[PDB]
Order: C-alpha cells, then sequence, then structure tokens
RNA sequence: GAGCUUCAACGGC
RNA sequence: GCCGUUGAAGCUCUGACCGAAAGGCGUGAUGAGC
C-alpha cells in the first residue's frame, strides 16, 4: 500500500507508506543489495531504499528541508568519513553510474565493511586514509564537484578547507555535518557553530546552516561554496 | 533510537523503574554511575540495573547489555540520563545505575524483572 | 614539478607542459603505498634522474617527506601542495588516462585498500597479546645473550666492556670488527662511535691484557653477536606489527596511549573484550596486580596506577596530582576500549582533547 | 587481617 | 520463604565531592604503594 512520488531533488523519491505518512527514499542502484539493513520497497518494477533520518544525517538534513543539495546524478563527490557506508550508499544511488565517489575512511575494520559492497557499486572507491592528511590520498582521487564531510573531529572545519584547496573544484560546493561536543564540549553549541561558520567563511561562502534536531541532538549541517 | 537498546520500553515501565530507585535510595542500598554499576554486576550481585537511552558516546554503556546475560541479571531502559540522575539522588546525570538492595521496592523490583524477561526474547 | 597518479609518476614544468612520465614497473598499488606515505621508490628516483640530465635542477613535490628524501639525495626540492602537477592530473585525468580513467582510479584504489587492510578477524586481539608477550620475551633473551657475549668476548678484549655500555654498540663491534686487531679509525667511526670513543678503545686496545684468539675461537663469538643482532631485528619486526595490528584492534586505544601501552592493557585484561567490560577503576590499576593484593590484604595504601604509569602526563608530573590524572586517563581508556570493541569508529581526537583539558584543570588547581 | 559472589551445619520469624 | 553464626573455595582499589566565588562533577568529585 506504498505509493512513490518524485521528490524535488533528483534521485531522491518520496514515499507514503501504509499509514499515510511521508518518508524519503533513493532508488537502488544495485537491485537486491542490502547495505545497512535499510527497508526496501518496490515501486513499478524497481527497488527504492527508504532513507531513514535516524540512521543518516544527509537524510535528516533533507527531511528538515535542506534547500541546497549539490549532489545530483552525474556529480563527483569526495566523501570524508565514509565509514561502513550507510549514508554513502544513498548518495551513491543519487550520483548514479555516470557519477564518482571517493570514500575516505580512517579506521580499517570499519572501511572493511564497505569494501565488498563496492564490488557491485562500481561508483565508490573505498580509500583508507586520514582526512587530515589530504596529500596522503593525492594520487587516489581527482577534483570533485562536491565534498561531503561527516567526521566528528575537532579540526573538521579546517579538514574541510584543506581538502577544498586540494580537491574541490572551483564553483563546487561542500557540505559538512558538525557535532558540537566534538569540537568543544565546554563552550555552547550556537557558539561552536558561530566559530565554525566564521572559520569556514575565510575560504568559502557559507550559504546554509540547518539544525538537525529532532533526529540528532546538537548537530548542524553547513553548506558552503568554493568561489 | 540507539543501537545498544535491544528492545522497546512502554510509557509505564520506564516510569516504574525510575521510582523503583527512589524507594531504594533510602530504604535499600544503591550505587550510581556506569562504573559502580559495572562493578556491581561483575561483583556478581546487584538485583536490577538501569540504563538511560540518551548516551553518547553511545558506547560508554554498551557493555552492560552483554555483561548482564553473563552474570544473568535483568536490565531495563529509562529514556533520560538526567531523569535517572535526580532519581538516584544526584544533581548531575547517570548513564546507568544498579539496584543492590531493593528495600521497600523489593516487591516492585521483583515484578519489574519478570516484565523484562518476556521482551528480552 | 612532480605528482603521482594511478598509472605512473609525472613531471610538469611551470606551464603545465608534460615533461616526462614513468609508468609503474611494479604493481601500481605497491609503489603507491610507498610514494603516498612520503617514501621514495624506484620509478620516481629513476625518473628525476632522467630529468636531471635534461636541464632541470629544480624540484617540487606534493609531500614534505618526498622533498626531504630528494634533497638528502642531492636534488634541490621544495613542497607546494597543490602544485602544477597534481592540479593537472587530478584536473583533466582523461587527458592522461583515457575515458575509463575513473574505472582505473577504481581498480587501483580498491587494490591499495585491500592491501592496506587486514582480512577477516577475530582473535587478532589475542595475537597482539602474543606479539607483546613475545616482544618482551625477546627482551629477556637479548639480555642473556648479550651478558654472555660480554663475558665471553671480554676474555679477548676485557677493556671494551666499559667503553661500550650501549648493548647494540658492543654487539656491532663484535659482529663487524671481529678480532681485536681489526680495529682502526675508519671502521670505528662507521659504528657511529664518537671521537673520544675512537681514541679510547685504541688506547686500551693497543695495550691490552686480553687472551689471544684464533680465527676459529673468534668466528664463533661472532656468531653469537651476529645472532643477537638477529634478535634486535626480530624485536623491530614485533614492534612494527604491534603497531600495524592495533589499527584493526583498538585504533582509539592506540591513538590515545600508544600502540604499545595499549597492547599492554589488552594483555592484562586478557583481550579487547575483557578490557571493554572493565570499570575504569580496574583499568586504572591494571598491571599493579601485586601492589593491589597487599591493599586488600594488609590494608595498604592502594596503587594510584598500574601499567598506565607509562603515560607521559602521569610519570613526568609531581606525585601531588598523579592519582587524579590516573583516573582522568582511566576513564578515557574505558571509553576508547568500548568504542574499539564495538564499532572501531575513530573518536580518539575528541577523547584526547577532553583529556588534555581535564589535565590542565588538575594542574591549575595545585 | 576488611569486603561482595558463591555452597554442607547451625539460630530463629 | 526470610534470616543468621559459619566453612573451605574464587572474585574485588575507593564513590560525592573540589572550590572565596565563577564554575567543575557519577561521561567519575575525593583519598591512595606502578
Ligand atoms: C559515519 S560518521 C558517524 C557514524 C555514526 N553512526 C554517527 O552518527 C564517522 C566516521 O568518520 C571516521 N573518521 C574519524 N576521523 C577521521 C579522520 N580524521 N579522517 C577520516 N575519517 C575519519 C570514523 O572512523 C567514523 O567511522
Amino acid at each position: 500500500m506504498v505509493e512513490v512520488k518524485k521528490h524535488k531533488f533528483p534521485g531522491v523519491y518520496v514515499v507514503i507508506d501504509d499509514d499515510g505518512s511521508e518518508k524519503i527514499a533513493t532508488k537502488n542502484l544495485v537491485p537486491g543489495q542490502r547495505v545497512y539493513g535499510e527497508r526496501v520497497i518496490k515501486w513499478e518494477g524497481e527497488e527504492y531504499r527508504i532513507w531513514n533520518p535516524h540512521r543518516s544525517k544527509l537524510g535528516a538534513a533533507i527531511v528538515n528541508g535542506l534547500k541546497n543539495f549539490p549532489i545530483k546524478p552525474g556529480k563527483s563527490v569526495l566523501y570524508l568519513g565514509i565509514a561502513s557506508g550507510t549514508t554513502a550508499s544513498h548518495v551513491s544511488d543519487i550520483v548514479g553510474w555516470e557519477g564518482k565517489i571517493y570514500g575516505i575512511e580512517f579506521s580499517p575494520r570499519v572501511l572493511r565493511e564497505l569494501v565488498p559492497i563496492v564490488e557491485e557499486r562500481r561508483n565508490i572507491i573505498p580509500i583508507l586514509g586520514d582526512a587530515t592528511k589530504p596529500e596522503e590520498y593525492r594520487a587516489l582521487v581527482t577534483k570533485v564537484d562536491v565534498i561531503f564531510e561527516d567526521v566528528a573531529q575537532p579540526t573538521q572545519a579546517k579538514i574541510l578547507i584543506d581538502n577544498a584547496k586540494a580537491y574541490l573544484k572551483r564553483g563546487g560546493y561542500g557540505m559538512i555535518a558538525v557535532k558540537s561536543r566534538s569540537i568543544d564540549v565546554t563552550k555552547e553549541p550556537e557558539q561552536v557553530f558561530k566559530e565554525v561558520e566564521r572559520e569556514l567563511s575565510e575560504y568559502f561562502e557559507v550559504i546554509e546552516r540547518l539544525n538537525l534536531e529532532p533526529y540528532e541532538k546538537d548537530h548542524a549541517l553547513f553548506v558552503v561554496r568554493k568561489p | 533510537k540507539p543501537s545498544y537498546v535491544k528492545f522497546e520500553v512502554p510509557k509505564e515501565l520506564a516510569e516504574k523503574a525510575l521510582q523503583a530507585v527512589e524507594i531504594a535510595r533510602d530504604t535499600g542500598k544503591i550505587r550510581k554511575g556506569t562504573n559502580e554499576t559495572t562493578k556491581a554486576v561483575e561483583r556478581g550481585q546487584a538485583k536490577l540495573v538501569i540504563i538511560a537511552e540518551d548516551v553518547d558516546p553511545e558506547e560508554i554503556v554498551a557493555h552492560l547489555p552483554p555483561l548482564c546475560e553473563e552474570k544473568e541479571i535483568p536490565y531495563i531502559y529509562v529514556p533520560s540520563k538526567k531523569e535517572l540522575g535526580a532519581a538516584a539522588g544526584i544533581e548531575v546525570a547517570a548513564a546507568s545505575v544498579a539496584i543492590i538492595e531493593p528495600g521497600k521496592a523489593r516487591d516492585l523490583v521483583e515484578e519489574i524483572a519478570m516484565k523484562v524477561k518476556e521482551l528480552m526474547k | 614539478f612532480i605528482s603521482e597518479n594511478v598509472r605512473g609518476i609525472y613531471a610538469f614544468d611551470e606551464n603545465g607542459n608534460l615533461i616526462e612520465k614513468r609508468y609503474f614497473t611494479d604493481k601500481p598499488e605497491k609503489v603507491l603505498d610507498q610514494l603516498l606515505k612520503g617514501e621514495i621508490t624506484k620509478d620516481l628516483e629513476e625518473l628525476l634522474n632522467s630529468l636531471k640530465e635534461k636541464g632541470y635542477d629544480e624540484f617540487v613535490f606534493e609531500h614534505p617527506e618526498l622533498s626531504r628524501r630528494a634533497k638528502e639525495l642531492g636534488f634541490s626540492a621544495t613542497t607546494e601542495f597543490p602544485n602544477i602537477a597534481g592540479e593537472r592530473l587530478r584536473s583533466n585525468p582523461e587527458e592522461f588516462l583515457g575515458e575509463n580513467w575513473f574505472e582505473e582510479y577504481y581498480k587501483v584504489g580498491v587494490a591499495l585498500t585491500r592491501m592496506r587492510i587486514q582480512e577477516q578477524s577475530g582473535a587478532r586481539d589475542k595475537m597482539v597479546i602474543q606479539a607483546i608477550e613475545a616482544l618482551d620475551d625477546v627482551d629477556k633473551v637479548i639480555n642473556l645473550l648479550v651478558a654472555r657475549l660480554r663475558e665471553w668476548y671480554s676474555l679477548h678484549f676485557p677493556e671494551l666492556d666499559e667503553l661500550l655500555p650501549k648493548h647494540p654498540q658492543y654487539v656491532a663491534f663484535v659482529k663487524t670488527v671481529g678480532h681485536r686487531d681489526n680495529i682502526n679509525e675508519e671502521v670505528l667511526r662507521e659504528l657511529g662511535l664518537s671521537e673520544e670513543k675512537i681514541k679510547k678503545i685504541l688506547e686500551a686496545k693497543e695495550k691490552t691484557m686480553g687472551a689471544w684468539m684464533d680465527q676459529t675461537d673468534i668466528e664463533v663469538v661472532r656468531q653469537l653477536a651476529e645472532e643477537i643482532d638477529r634478535l634486535y631485528q626480530l624485536r623491530k619486526k614485533l614492534e612494527d606489527y604491534i603497531d600495524r595490528a592495533m589499527d584493526d584492534v583498538a585504533p582509539n586505544l592506540k591513538a590515545l596511549v600508544g600502540a604499545k601501552l595499549a597492547a599492554r592493557l589488552i594483555s592484562l585484561a586478557g583481550g579487547l573484550r575483557e578490557l571493554a567490560m572493565m570499570p575504569s577503576s580496574t583499568i586504572q590499576v591494571l598491571g599493579a596486580e601485586k601492589a593491589l593484593f597487599r591493599h586488600l590484604r594488609t590494608g595498604a595504601k592502594p596503587p594510584k596506577h598500574g601499567v598506565i604509569y607509562q603515560y607521559p602526563a602521569i610519570n613526568r608530573s609531581p606525585w601531588w596530582q598523579r592519582g587524579k590524572i590516573a583516573r582522568a586517563l582511566a576513564g578515557k581508556l574505558a571509553i576508547a576500549a568500548r568504542v574499539d570493541y564495538f564499532s572501531g569508529e575513530y573518536i580518539a581526537e575528541e577523547l584526547k582533547k577532553e583529556l588534555e583539558a581535564r589535565i590542565r584543570e588538575i594542574k591549575e588547581k595545585y
């Protein structure tokens, strides 16, 4: 009893599931592969994967009305903090075959989960690396359209600026999810986001700052433009 | 909705445990904090243990759930660490607490246990 | 001037014009694993050589270690990260690699990854417990074998016992020099030995009370020394592996207290899981197993810390604060250990900064 | 020398 | 059923405060023999 409607963002679909409630979903790029245990649904002939705002952040952002979403079919994106690939699989549905993703994940036991998945998803390169030392992935990657960063590190603002000089192509955008306590657990969140916003703006233009509650406590997702 | 909560808990229940503490905080023996709680479990006897659902790093209490089938003690979840802190008699929070001696709640401590043994299944 | 790629190493002038390019002769991921980290390999070295006889004396790479190794090799080198090269390979990759460029960037990319990552799993925490127990067993034997070599070779050259107290040095003497008459300036200074050292020695050599040794009684004292030198090497091989394997075991624990101290605690605990389940009060005093027993026995003053004493902040601070920094650290291990056991996501940088800052507190109040 | 987990005998509501 | 004096056996640092206040603190205050 689920009906799938197109969503303002290309490669993102809206679903109304049995109870009449709306949810968001991408279209499964590799039919018949469960990446994180996500609910899968079938519209006319094809699999769509519900993108749960609770297990994702890009996802919480989109449910919370994110206006700017640079990540579209065909786009190339450098994904810092890719992990098991929960959300990254979604942006791999959106990007599509004609797109490219470079995942960069610092901890090997975790990136490992993602590796066997990228066998059928030929548009993600799992790359073991430290998002702090961009140069140490230098030959692995190539200039991208967008930079997604979910890393929960204290330098993440700078981590994003450093990669942005290296890999983010002029006119492209970046997006970063900030976990307040991660930067400072002493100072007040709207103050952390203040400082992060000023820091970011020395390099970028900050065009959007979208608080992430109810799904995450004290996180916000900035989207910035590289001039 | 964390990943270390192995089952849902009702509006009540989660409320029932919370008070189960307040009547042991005077009449019985109680220990607060995730360490003293952890001790109490490997110490082989504490009668029931309580774990907040809002915790982060969400792993600091992740060990109690496995630890408690080991020592075979029942556990339950309250929704807020802070509610549980003021519950246990402290102005700060508690990621978890263990009931050492039930006191008045002996009966109450008892009934809550059996409600838990169903939905751990 | 020079940037790497998934195909070969490339050289561009100040205009972006392609000078010379050397495709990898080895497996692309194997050369890359080296080059990216900053170490220098065949095809690069063989490259800038063919470049040196060009008219190019001027070099700039994308990594600060590549530059070090290059000038320490005689080439003038500098570091500008994005530079005229990387900007060209990573800008118009099809120009170089053809339209499947991304597909290639794929084959290698995942190839380097499956090479950098340990397979499967599951006792590798108990393996680090061997490597560690092994690692410090190889210490108890290097100390025996060295005690012998000392007592032994001292029959022939007794004086050298006190002129070379640093064992690896004594041992490279016996191995490299051999018979006491093989001593002379050139070989002594290659041991890295100093000057006063090279001068003493001979002053105690040239007149010695040592017994004589035939090339037969010497070769076997050399086979002892040459063996300890194999144990020193096996030590390093045990260290490299404790390091490399904490990446799959407790990245957080490793980033927090160091690969080595963390393997210790995993060791006292009995495994990563047994270390997870521990109340940080336990982790505090791990290793103190003896001084702990006489607490619950003679009611003695409890040990403020175990193995963790190794933490710089604890052992270089006055005894005034040691106890507080003790559990201040124990707490953060408890967490790193539980993150490590359950997910393995890397939170260590938050953990550190929360700990550095707690420590200033402890310092400021005393 | 304390303390909790545990198991034959003993005192009792 | 509760309870108790126990007996060999095995396990276990402590646990609500520091601040003149501002604050910090059970996500561990305080005391303490690696």
